[PDB]
RNA sequence: GCUUUACUGCAGGCUGUCGCUGAG
RNA sequence: GCACGGAGGCGAAGAACCAUGGAUUUCCGAAUGAGAAUCUCUAACAAUUGCUUCGCGCAAUGAGGAACCCCGAGAACUGAAACAUCUCAGUAUCGGGAGGAACAGAAAACGCAAUGUGAUGUCGUUAGUAACCGCGAGUGAACGCGAUACAGCCCAAACC
């Protein structure tokens, strides 16, 4: 397919969002990502 | 066009706003379809001016008749401003009565005249 | 900090302009001083960079330039 | 206001263009053309500007490819920052 | 031919997209409509009294 | 003394004798070949009209609107309906012609409101109606006595929510006793049986 | 759901009449 | 900030934090220069209107809102132990629109008929009364009264 900038703008933020929670998060909140997205076991928007 | 059935000739016209002019300075003139009426129906009327550009023309209709049945003379004018630039005013006028002429009684008496004639 | 808003004000309207583009330059090394995973960064800074930044064009408004 | 330039995009791959081709890497904003990138980098650093390519990258940012004249010296131009 | 499995493998088609002006996944881009806020057909925002339980 | 309005009231009382007649015969023809709302100078009925409101004045406006004449143009249920609600010939809208007058001419003139309006004849498949609207925000209008209560927020869209004079009429407000137990103070809040 | 000389109605077609609509 | 890490920083030049007012406020969005799945193309109140210096010069409309409110369109399941009028119901749902509340409102009223009452909402009652109805099932007011709150005016025309 041929995506537009702005779709582009979009996968690259869903990218982002894929990432985890950051190590120090877990020790400043003394203790899960659920926006987890599998780009085969899930579908994104548009 | 409804109300008029007598064509009155350009230069009579002329004559006509002639001595309306002259009446607004030497005698009494009335400006306005409302106040032209009463002149007509309280008799103090002489000669009543009514323009043929007037829409609707429901505002002048009773006028003819009207002038008829009370004997007041009436003529009538093509434009709407000329007949109100000659009663002295910065608009026009639908109609026009010359209540009691001025220095012009002459001129006007012969006026109804020639209209009369004109039939 | 180090740049209070009685020093801005203190400023004539070239002089924050000229403080103004100092501090984007300051900005714009520190953020490739990081970009390339330098670490002699000081956190406070590259922060109070800005700050100081808006705070000078909060000004400028005020002022008229 | 945007500014044209966001920071140095340094990376390996942004070296060799550094030490072998003469050109400088940098984000910069997505709503800049080539010829504002040109120009704000040659005011930036006092240089001049030879050819710029652009790419609107998977990272949400654009990434421009500025190569540099003869006459001036990437490998220098980024050791100052 | 099944109208099951093998029926869904010619299904790459692209019709609902996300919406300029709601944000859902509902602007049809062969219609140009939004059949989620209306967008498209509508300058008010599409909205039904049947979205809800009757005395709510 | 009988004002010259007297007299354009009195030739509309019979819009079919006298010279009313030739007018109108001659008027729609052309009429016929003007649009749905046609903004005129001057009101065809100028007693009519003064004494419903009008006045020349600046934010004064005045247009002809032409309705067709009739019943519903309704369609035939496409679904199960018990033979009481099937009929479609006999079926008229409950909002007469005037007020459909109105609103058209209202939506027209989006930022104007409509102060009143009356009939101007009909022929054989349409009526015409003139509309008197108002200028809310023009200052000659909201610094007349008379007419700034236009102004008012609440009087916004006016027309659409039956406070006009023809609004109030068809809504069965009229009467101030018996007969009107379901209309006043609303339609809506008598459970809608007027 | 379907049918028809089942019951009752509703579109549609035909036809008279009134309005548009006037002169001899 | 939630958020208790690491590093670093700010605060007696009175920070944090709270109140009020101001600044900033990307793109799409009624979305308004034009086009477009939030981007793009070469000055813009697009569109409809009022005024008009007839020039977008001055203005209006658009869309939103928990429900409430006003004006239009308007079912069927159901009840009648079937069903057609009736009933469900002017309900559900749909179209248009206002406000902080709407709407109504100073009698061509009432009609305890009077030597009487005196704008309008609403609450209590009048009353399941009068009235409607395959006179079946069902449906269903008002005047008055006791309260709440109270407020009365402007045109058209005559004559100027
Ligand atoms: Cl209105
Ligand atoms: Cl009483
Ligand atoms: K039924
Ligand atoms: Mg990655
Ligand atoms: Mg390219
Ligand atoms: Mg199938
Ligand atoms: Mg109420
Ligand atoms: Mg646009
Ligand atoms: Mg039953
Ligand atoms: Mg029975
Ligand atoms: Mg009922
Ligand atoms: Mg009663
Ligand atoms: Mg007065
Ligand atoms: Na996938
Ligand atoms: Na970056
Ligand atoms: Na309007
Ligand atoms: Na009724
Ligand atoms: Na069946
Ligand atoms: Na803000
Ligand atoms: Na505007
Ligand atoms: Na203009
Ligand atoms: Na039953
Ligand atoms: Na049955
Ligand atoms: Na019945
Ligand atoms: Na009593």
């Amino acid at each position: 397919g041929k995506k537009s900038k702005a779709t582009k703008k979009r996968l690259a933020k869903l990218d982002n969002q894929n990432s985890r929670v950051p190590a120090w998060v877990m020790l400043k909140t003394d203790r899960r990502n659920h926006k987890r997205r599998h780009w085969r076991r899930n579908d994104t928007d548009e | 066009p409804v109300y008029v059935d007598f064509d009155v000739p350009a230069d009579l016209e002329d004559d006509a706003l002639e001595a309306l002019e002259v009446a607004r300075d030497t005698g009494a003139v009335k400006k306005g379809t409302n106040e032209t009426t009463k002149s007509i129906e309280r008799g103090s009327a002489e000669l009543v001016f009514v323009a043929e550009d007037v829409q609707p023309e429901e505002i002048v209709m009773h006028i003819p008749e009207l002038a008829d049945e009370k004997g007041v003379p009436f003529i009538f004018v093509e434009q709407q401003d000329d007949l109100g630039h000659a009663a002295g005013l910065e608009v026009g006028s639908a109609a026009a009565a010359v209540t009691d002429a001025g220095e012009a009684d002459a001129d006007v008496e012969d006026i109804a005249d020639k209209v009369e004639e004109l039939r | 900090t180090v740049l209070h808003v009685q020093e801005i004000r203190d400023m004539t309207p070239a002089e924050r302009e000229a403080e103004l583009d100092d501090l984007k330059t300051e900005l714009l090394n520190a953020r490739a001083v990081q970009a390339a995973g330098g670490a002699p960064e000081n956190p406070g800074r590259i922060k109070e960079l800005r700050k100081a930044i808006a705070r000078i064009k909060t000004i400028q408004g005020e002022e008229g330039d | 206001s945007w500014d044209v330039i966001k920071h140095p995009h340094v990376t390996e791959k942004a070296m060799n263009d550094m030490d072998f081709q003469n050109k400088l890497q940098f984000a910069v904003d997505d709503r800049a053309s080539k010829g504002e990138v040109a120009d704000a980098v040659e005011e930036q650093y006092d240089v001049t500007v030879e050819q710029v390519n652009t790419q609107n990258t998977m990272d949400g940012e654009k990434k421009a490819v500025v190569r540099l004249s003869e006459d001036d010296d990437a490998q220098e131009v980024a050791s100052r920052i | 031919t099944g109208a099951g499995t093998p029926s869904q493998g010619k299904k790459n088609t692209t019709t609902h997209t996300k919406c300029r002006r709601c944000g859902e996944k509902s602007y049809h881009t062969k219609k140009k409509v939004c059949s989620s806020c209306g967008f498209g057909k509508s300058a008010k925002r599409r909205d039904y009294e049947w979205q809800s339980k009757a005395g709510e | 003394a009988r004002s010259a309005y007297s007299y354009i009231r009195d030739a509309w009382e019979n819009p079919g004798d006298g010279q009313l007649a030739e007018l109108q015969w001659q008027r729609q023809q052309e009429w016929r070949n003007e649009g749905a709302v046609e903004r005129i100078e001057r009101p065809t009925r100028l007693d009519k009209a003064r004494s419903q409101g009008y006045k020349a004045k600046q934010g004064v406006i005045v247009a002809r609107v032409s309705v067709r004449k009739g019943s519903a143009r309704k369609r035939r249920h496409k679904a199960g309906r018990r033979s009481k609600r099937q009929g479609v010939t006999r079926i008229t809208r409950r909002k007469d012609i005037q007020r459909v007058a109105e609103e058209r001419a209202s939506r027209t003139f989006p930022n104007l409101r409509v102060l009143n309006s009356y009939s101007v004849g009909q022929d054989g498949r349409q009526k015409w109606h003139e509309v008197i609207l108002i200028d809310p925000n023009h200052p000659a209008i909201q610094n007349d006595d008379d007419l700034s209560w236009i102004c008012a927020d609440d009087q916004a869209d006016r027309v659409f929510r039956g406070l006009t004079g023809a609004g109030r009429r068809n809504r069965g407000l009229s009467g101030k006793g018996k007969g009107s137990e379901k209309t006043r103070p609303s339609l809506r809040s008598n459970g809608g049986k007027a």
